[PDB]
């Protein structure tokens, strides 16, 4: 009933599908054991783990996941791990050798010997699933496996289940910061699938979770778990809808087709508030309004770009907790009276809220703070056109002097793949650009 | 800019033989070069365009981003030598709904695909000169079912020989060419 | 909720901490063919930081013929509070009169924490249903 | 005597300064933890129900104020609204 | 994924047992082989370098080479030499005499045959071969010829497998050999065409590395064994352990190395701090940044100053946090533009090891693909034109019955190096 | 312990949840002036039972040779790592096969343990099994051996004073080593990072006077505390 | 807001490590390097003069200098040796000769490299740096020459920053060196010229302190660097801990400095009392500020009457009232208001810190620039000349690379100096 099958590709995927699966259990009170305790009763909905996770004849829920790394440190270290019981032993699949940061590696070398048994276990979660809403993976485009197995994964879902939403929380190679040097390369090759093939792409990067967790909360060393963490929230905050039951209920594709205007954009900002730590949390009114301002301004959002540079096409809201509809709009007619953000022209409404009624769960251990009321934004615009342009521009200057191309080149993809991308990112820039062109 | 002007027979965007054959034409070179050469087989000046990269450089027409073409004529013909290189070529068109929409042909694309404002399709070029048509009528009413109004803009990649570029409105035989249009 | 809190000290807050009971209420069966007085069986949740009861019906047999689910959402019933919780007790909500008889492990902690000794489970009254 | 041919506990709990450990709750907690010797994984992904309820550490005894009272945040209290109520009564 | 060693010659077979006393300790593997770890981890991925027998015990997937039986012996009878396989000592009768020609040709080529079944019998008893590292030094013949033919072969059996060398460059200031330039020259070329990834070492560096940042009064070849084992492990540490962001040695190589012959790094360490400093310095991630970028802590003799960075790695240990391992790097990133390439952006690649090495809080481990590479090329260069020019020592190597020719070959293609490393340096948008 | 509630209710679930009864555990405590030349062999020594001033070589005459300690375990929420304590008490064994530690097999127990850590107004944590043979020491060992056992129940706040807790290495870690907090203003430092194994009833006062004042801020302990001769039940005399 | 000491000479160092003994002993470490203080107030501001190392450790932000490594053990074995970091012990070969010249532009020049590193690597390890403090004697060679070398480096890369300064006036009646004139003259300009404030240390006016206020038996040089170290505390309680009224070392040099070139001050310490007289005294803050402002207890030789105030500074330390603190000074304003010049009125800064050094209740340090302070500049003026007019032991500074130019220009500043130190004093409104 309204389930969705989550797809974790890479070691940036499993991590953050480690925080999104461990913030589930909270929310549904689940025991990393895979079972609800008899004794206690949470009580926050009869079915509401009916989504992500499957039950069996014995009282025991199975997350509906797929952990899909080439490499075994990551696989090894979650089976090792607390939620060893929790995850399946299928599901869960390791590869023998890593891509080795390497879009060609991924997808032409030890994407094909990968890809059938992947596969094969999603179809396995999918016979299991009765009214499957879609696909949600998670993965970064920088990184190898991560980039060329996802894309694999990503088209070959399209062509066997047809049209069935296909969401992508994608982490991006951040605008200064970055971890490796051919990720540039992966990041563009891996644009091709994540345009053809994704319903609704969502930016991630790096360096805007970073300093969100630096000022925020003001941690002085936050790391990969944060991040994971933060990002786990963005995921629950934005599937709440079709896991509990709300105000404005807004399933995948009610939101996607409200997100997406014309098939080659979706890629999308994100930004979730309140965000605070604990010193901070219980001293603050924290009202609808004040979120929403919050998460309108440039500075605290999920994925590092600047509305104001762009021009806003459509804005989707997921207000949770004791929000009050006449509190979202109040706090959408101050923004659209406010002129630091702009909408284009040819999007009058350019809203789409959603209520729902459980409040984010503490995640103990972690920074967010106990918050009565949340609220994520996913805002399609056009200042998505900057990072790309960021993104090509380091494509370019790797790619004049043909550096690291032998790489791609010996593990099977052709010479003119290369341009195949460089065209296409330009082509979806001059698209970004015609669509902010005024009428 | 040509709204107010014939456009009838033929109509030449780009020839070798002007002093700055360049006019209407913005040279966006970056990694590479772009002038005027002399080619062996035909023993004249042509236009010779290159770069690392083909996306980075390239000429576009008209120079002002802003201006846009309007030439009505459906056909647009090219002589232009393959140097077995990565080349390109865009035309943006207008459709009867008054929204521009693009056609891009490349010699290293594998299959055409069409998108919502863009259809990329591939080029197999012969060895050596090559005179190319393009019914922009036809391949808008192929791809799109849309009605061909004027183009907007053309613009050509790196690795190429410019000779001549022109919009004639029908087929014309090498007896029908002009003089000055043949090689 | 300050003597609530004394008298826990591993608690902090009430949040997503219902006490799970288990009640069932009958009526009669007119037009049927093999049963004259049903009884259906529900779970109940008190939250006790909102004071709110929420009612999920649950089934005993896999050929039950009823819906499983939530038939009443989580609200505040009028007039029921943790004292009138009890054991051979009667709630009406909603215009039904469950009869609350049985009660969980953490419940009934909670009880003898308070003070007041909630009584055992006694009995499902046996309807004709069952006994098929 | 020569020819050609660390006395320490490194197991926690270490002393925690008074401003140190309210830090340490969530701020500076890689630089707090003196010695977890562990991977990222087992040292954060732990058993969630086994830790304080709420985040980080608790001041002092559990505050009241931290637990909600107020009704209208129920999903069957929005469902229902006030003055429905107040028909009936009326 | 694992890996299997080889070590050639007396230099490289020190360096193996070094780098085996390291990786046995920080295993938890006494010398008789059975494991006493402090750490269940340490068991966890063990079977990269080291392989159960019947009763428990772990060999190391060590290979052993060289023509001498001495230091054959030396290494069989060290303080960790018990761990090592008998039938990987793969020794002759008579020794090399400091001749590539000789053990490249003539007395190796007859003893390659019964090392390359060795390092088979190795190779698929591993489950999934990453692929070979091997140890030696240049200078010396054993070490650099019959070396350079073992990676030769391997790379026509296996030519997938990250083929990691550790080459001890031979230098005028601590030379003692006169055939170094020679065995450098001949060798060089075959490290090129014959290597995933060249890492060479410098025994003045490291000399340098212990009179300075040791304070070492009286270094020793073991010290400098240590030191070179110290990156040798944390190269594959990510390999062995968990980490918020693990590597292993394709997926740095794919980072560090951008034009096929570009694949000679330069090494460094950190922390590396004297006995009596340290209890006082403050081991933080900035100061391991900086001590790793830092000139004097690299053991490659060639000045960072005077080269522009094609790459660089680091493989940093231990529990930090990714702002500190990022925003560094971006840091000195901004202000050592100069010295870093402008067309590879963000020419830092991190990876992120949680298990620290044993007795650090945190360490770190540097991998750079830095342009003034090409100077040590130039030097040994100069003294092999030098040497001949007047065709001298040239008649030990040709009664071996290799050709004049090869010297000059040889030469051109070291030119060819240190002019493809030169292009980059001075190349521009 | 449990009883399953009724299963024609429609849902599984647990009628009666009886915790188990707190249990009791005692420590003899010896106390030194020096520390002995070699703290290791004098802690093997206590363990094998031979006398205390023979074994203690350099250490002196003890201060106090009895200092009788009685500790309560919150059983209710602690079963395993409640019971490793209790069998490291007992010097019991939770495995057939034996641990051997730097080629000599050592027995879990605190009856050579002494106390190696203890910071005045903060904690004094001892109780080494390995008896500190190697100079950084280790937790790992437990009853079971070479085994960390999972944390459980972090949930109890450290007020009060006595309170005996495993010193982890860090999460799901706990070993042998426990540390008895020694002042009560340490609840931020010692919550949600350690389990409160129990809390001392009998010996409050002598603790609080003898051991817990001396040391320093790094932990270093100027009095050689040893436990003596542990077990369970209630102490002798 | 941090204070990076550096202690320069024999007379700089162990003036440097009897003021680390005190701050030790005010912050509750030990020589280990521990903190055991039984106030949480010393933790929240330690950071000024300590940094913690990864095990705990307090180590002073001090570099120690001088050209002579025979002082360099005596410091290490003081009271607080191994506080320190071994690295900033950098010494010479062989001493500055008492000499200024080959302190300053031989010997310590080709030394003060590794100075301004240790100096820049401990000045970045700040968070953000309150300024620069040097302890030296202008009379010897090390402490003048390298010392003032030093100043002059660090004004050079640090302006902003407050350079504090304590220099050891010689005296002639307390003289043991011939070229002290010499030494004290090319240093004072280099002082004037180069340092924020620069107080003065007479050693004759820390003997008579000793014997007349303290009445000891036999005064040695480490009584004298503990009334040293007495100020070079008292001038930051403001900063170690909080006050009912703050200050800094740049609030003192802004109020204290009227003009630029006038920042040479006067010190006091109190209370000061002997054995008998302690019992009988009786502590109030009538009686710190009347022993402050009398005359027997002060730190330079000239006496405060000859001279007149341009400003004054009180830094009471413990729990007092503002009405006491107000109007103790405004008493001493009006009752010998010939101390204070006229167009500048209310000419005593008063600062309040809650915190006395530990076992006094109740303390104060006075910073005054009097114009007096040119009385010792006139004699060690008539000294110089004295010597020049025959250059007298001029071929040892003429050897040694300088000329007698400088000799001549620092006359001309010193003269200057005296000048404007001696007509404000005159000068009517
Ligand atoms: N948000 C987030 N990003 C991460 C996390 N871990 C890694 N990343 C980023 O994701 C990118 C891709 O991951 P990789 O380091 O390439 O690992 P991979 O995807 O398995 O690819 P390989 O390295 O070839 O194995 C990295 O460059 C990191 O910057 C994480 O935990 N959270
Ligand atoms: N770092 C290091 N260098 C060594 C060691 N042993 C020898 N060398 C260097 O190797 C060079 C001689 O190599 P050699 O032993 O003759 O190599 P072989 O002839 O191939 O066995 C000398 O210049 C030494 O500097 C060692 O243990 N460590
Ligand atoms: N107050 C004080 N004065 C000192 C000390 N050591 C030396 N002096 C004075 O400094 C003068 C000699 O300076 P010197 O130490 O040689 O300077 P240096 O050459 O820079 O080390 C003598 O006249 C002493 O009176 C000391 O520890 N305390
Ligand atoms: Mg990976």
């Amino acid at each position: 009933m309204r389930e969705a099958i989550c797809i974790h590709i890479g070691q940036a995927g499993c991590q953050v599908g480690n925080a999104c699966w461990e913030l589930f259990c909270l929310e549904h009170g689940i025991q990393p054991d895979g079972s609800m305790p008899s004794d206690k009763c949470i009580g926050v909905e009869d079915d509401a783990f009916n989504t992500f996770f499957s039950e069996t004849g014995a009282g025991k829920h199975v997350p509906r996941c797929l952990f899909l790394d080439l490499e075994p440190t990551v696989v090894d270290e979650v089976r090792t791990g607390t939620y060893r019981q929790l995850f399946n032993p299928e599901q869960l699949v390791s590869g023998k050798e890593d891509a080795a940061n390497n879009y060609a590696r991924g997808h032409y070398t030890i994407g094909k010997e990968i890809v059938d048994l992947a596969l094969d276990r999603i179809r396995k979660l999918a016979d299991n699933c009765t009214g499957l809403q879609g696909f949600m993976v998670f993965h970064a485009v920088g990184g190898g496996t991560g980039s060329g197995l996802g894309a694999l994964l990503l088209e070959r879902l399209s062509v066997d289940y047809g049209k069935k939403s296909k969401l992508g929380y994608t982490v991006y190679p951040s605008p200064q910061v970055s971890t490796a040097v051919v990720e540039p390369y992966n990041c563009v090759l891996s644009t091709h699938s994540l345009l053809e093939h994704t319903d609704v792409a969502t930016m991630l990067d790096n360096e805007a979770i970073y300093d969100l967790t630096r000022r925020s909360l003001d941690i002085e060393r936050p790391s990969y778990t944060n991040v994971n963490r933060l990002i786990g929230q963005v995921v629950s905050s934005l599937t709440a809808s079709l896991r509990f039951d709300g105000a404005l209920n807004v399933d995948l594709t009610e939101f996607q087709t409200n997100l997406v205007p014309y098939p080659r954009i979706h890629f999308v900002l994100t930004s979730y508030a309140p965000v605070v730590s604990a010193e901070k949390a219980y001293h603050e009114q924290l009202s609808v309004a004040d979120i929403t301002n919050s998460v309108f301004e440039p500075a605290g959002m999920l994925t590092k770009c600047d509305p104001r540079h762009g021009k806003y096409m459509s804005c989707c809201l997921m207000y949770r907790g004791d929000v009050v509809p006449k509190d979202v709009n109040a706090a959408i007619a101050t923004i659209k009276t406010k002129r630091t953000i702009q909408f284009v022209d040819w999007c009058p409404t350019g809203f789409k809220c959603g209520i729902n009624y459980q409040p984010p769960t503490v995640v103990p251990g972690g920074d967010l703070a106990k918050v009565q009321r949340a609220v994520c934004m996913i805002a399609n615009s056009t200042a998505i056109a900057e990072v790309f342009a960021r993104i090509d521009h380091k494509f370019d200057l790797m790619y004049s002097k043909r550096a690291f191309v032998h790489w791609y080149v010996g593990e099977g993809m052709e010479e003119g793949e290369f341009s195949e991308a460089r065209e296409d990112l330009a082509a979806l820039e001059k698209d970004y650009e015609e669509v902010g062109a005024e009428s | 800019m040509f709204h107010n002007s014939y456009q009838a027979g033929f109509l030449s965007i780009l020839y070798s033989i002007g002093s700055k054959p360049l006019q209407i034409w913005d040279s966006q070179v970056r990694n590479g070069h772009v002038k005027r050469v002399t080619d062996e087989d035909i023993q004249s000046s042509v236009l010779e365009i290159m770069g690392s990269n083909v996306s980075t450089c390239y000429i576009v027409c008209p120079a002002n981003p802003k201006q846009t073409l309007g030439i009505k004529l459906p056909f647009l013909v090219m002589i232009i030598k393959n140097m077995k290189k990565y080349f390109s070529f865009e035309v943006t068109i207008l459709d009867d709904k008054n929204m521009r929409r693009r056609f891009r042909a490349s010699n290293y694309q594998s299959t055409t695909k069409v998108k919502p404002f863009i259809c990329t399709m591939p080029m197999r070029l012969d060895e050596g000169w090559n005179q190319i048509q393009f019914n922009l009528s036809d391949f808008t009413r192929r791809a799109y079912g849309t009605n061909y109004v004027e183009t907007l803009r053309v613009q050509v990649h790196a690795n190429c020989r410019i000779r001549r570029l022109y919009f004639s409105d029908r087929l014309y035989a090498e007896e029908e060419l002009p003089p000055e249009f043949k090689l | 909720v300050r003597i609530i809190l004394q008298r826990f000290p591993s608690w902090r807050t009430m949040d997503d901490k219902a006490l799970r009971f288990f009640a069932y209420y009958t009526e009669d069966v007119v037009g049927s063919r093999i049963e004259t007085w049903r009884v259906r069986k529900v779970k109940l949740h008190y939250f006790l930081a909102d004071g709110s009861l929420s009612i999920v019906e649950t089934p005993a047999v896999a050929n039950s013929g009823l819906q499983k689910g939530t038939i009443v959402s989580r609200f505040r019933p009028d007039g029921v509070d943790v004292f009138r919780l009890c054991i051979g007790a009667s709630i009406t909500c909603r215009g039904l009169e469950y009869n609350l008889v049985d009660c969980d492990a953490f419940t009934r902690e909670f009880y003898e924490v308070m003070g007041m000794p909630q009584p055992e489970p006694l009995e499902y009254p046996c309807d004709e249903f069952e006994t098929s | 005597s020569t020819t050609l041919r660390d006395t320490n506990d490194r197991t926690n709990p270490q002393f925690l300064s008074r401003m140190e450990q309210k830090q340490c709750s969530v701020s500076r907690r890689l630089e707090k933890e003196h010695y977890v010797t562990m991977s990222i994984y087992k040292s954060d992904f732990i058993d969630q129900g086994l830790l304080p309820e709420l985040p980080g550490n608790p001041g002092g005894p559990a505050d009241p104020h931290d637990t909600h009272t107020s009704p209208l945040a129920t999903a069957g209290e929005m469902m229902a609204g006030q003055l429905t109520n107040r028909t009936r009564e009326l | 994924r694992e890996i299997v060693s080889c070590q050639a010659g007396q230099c490289g077979n020190q360096i193996g047992s070094k780098f085996w006393e390291v990786i046995s300790d920080e295993h938890g593997v006494d010398p008789t082989g059975t494991y006493q770890g402090d750490s269940d981890l340490q068991l966890e991925r063990i079977n990269v370098y080291f392989d159960e027998s019947s009763g428990g015990r772990y060999v190391p997937r060590a290979v052993l080479m060289d023509l001498e039986p001495g230091t054959m012996d030396s290494v069989r009878a060290g303080p960790y030499g018990q761990l090592f396989r008998p039938d990987n000592f793969i020794f002759g009768q008579s020794g090399a005499g400091n001749n590539w020609a000789k053990g490249h040709y003539t007395e190796g080529a007859e003893l390659i045959d019964s090392v390359l079944d060795v390092c088979r019998k190795e190779a698929e008893s591993c489950d999934c071969l990453q692929g070979f590292q091997l140890s030696h030094s240049l200078g010396g013949g054993t070490g650099s010829g019959m070396g350079t033919l073992l990676i030769s072969k391997l790379r026509e059996e296996y030519p997938d497998r990250i083929m990691m060398t550790f080459s001890v460059i031979p230098s005028p200031r601590v030379s003692d050999t006169v055939v170094e330039p020679y065995n450098t020259t001949l060798s060089v070329h075959q490290l090129v065409e014959n290597s995933d990834e060249s890492m060479c070492i410098d025994n003045e560096a490291l000399y340098d590395i212990c009179f300075r940042t040791l304070k070492l009064t009286t270094p020793t070849f073991g010290d400098l064994n240590h030191l070179v084992a110290a990156v040798m492990s944390g190269v594959t540490c990510c390999l062995r352990f968990p980490g918020q962001l693990n590597s292993d040695l394709r997926k740095l190589a794919v980072n560090l190395v951008p034009f096929p012959r570009l694949h000679f790094f330069m090494m460094g360490f950190a922390p590396l701090t004297s006995r009596g400093s340290q209890q006082y310095r403050g081991l933080s991630v900035a100061e391991l940044t900086q001590q790793m970028f830092d000139a004097k802590n690299m053991m490659q003799a060639a000045d960072p100053r005077h080269g522009r960075y094609l790459t660089a790695s680091a493989l940093f240990r231990g529990r930090m946090s990714t702002k500190e391992v990022d925003e560094q790097m971006l840091n000195v990133q901004n202000k050592n533009s100069s010295y870093f390439i402008e067309w590879i952006p963000n020419n830092i690649k991190s990876s992120i090891c949680d298990i620290p090495p044993k007795g650090l809080k945190m360490s770190v481990t540097f991998i750079g693909n830095n342009t003034c590479i090409q100077e040590m090329f130039r030097r040994v260069g100069e003294q092999f034109t030098g040497m001949f020019r007047r065709k001298a020592f040239l008649h030990w190597y040709t009664g071996e019955g290799m050709d004049e020719m090869e010297f000059t070959e040889a030469e051109s293609n070291m030119n060819d190096l240190v002019s493809e490393y030169q292009q980059y340096q001075d190349a521009t948008v | 312990t449990v009883t399953p509630g009724s299963a024609l209710s429609g849902t599984l679930y647990v009628s009666h949840n009886t915790r188990p009864a707190r249990t009791m555990c005692w420590m003899k405590l010896a106390v030194f002036t020096q520390f002995p030349v070699v703290p290791s062999l004098a802690g093997t020594h206590v363990q094998s039972r031979q006398d205390l001033l023979s074994s203690t070589a350099g250490a002196g005459t003890p201060e106090e040779t009895s200092l009788f300690l009685q500790i309560e375990l919150f059983d209710d929420e602690c079963p395993q790592l409640c019971a490793n304590f209790r069998r490291l008490c007992n010097g019991q064994s939770s495995t057939r096969q034996e641990q051997v530690y730097c080629y000599q097999g050592i027995t879990p127990s605190y009856c050579g343990t002494y106390f190696h850590k203890i910071i005045p107004s903060y904690c004094a944590q001892g109780g080494d099994i390995t008896m500190r043979v190697k100079p950084g020491g280790t937790n790992s060992y437990s009853s079971a051996g070479r085994i960390w056992l999972p944390d459980e129940f972090k949930k109890r706040r450290h007020n009060e004073i006595g309170l005996v807790s495993m010193a982890n290495n860090g999460p799901d870690s706990n070993g042998s080593q426990f540390f008895i907090t020694t002042s009560a203003a340490n609840e931020r430092a010692f919550n949600g990072r350690h389990c409160c194994i129990g809390h001392v009833v009998h010996g409050l006062d002598a603790f609080m006077a003898l051991v817990a004042p001396f040391g320093n801020i790094e932990g270093h302990p100027s009095k050689y505390v040893v436990i003596v001769d542990c077990g369970e039940g209630k102490a002798p005399t």
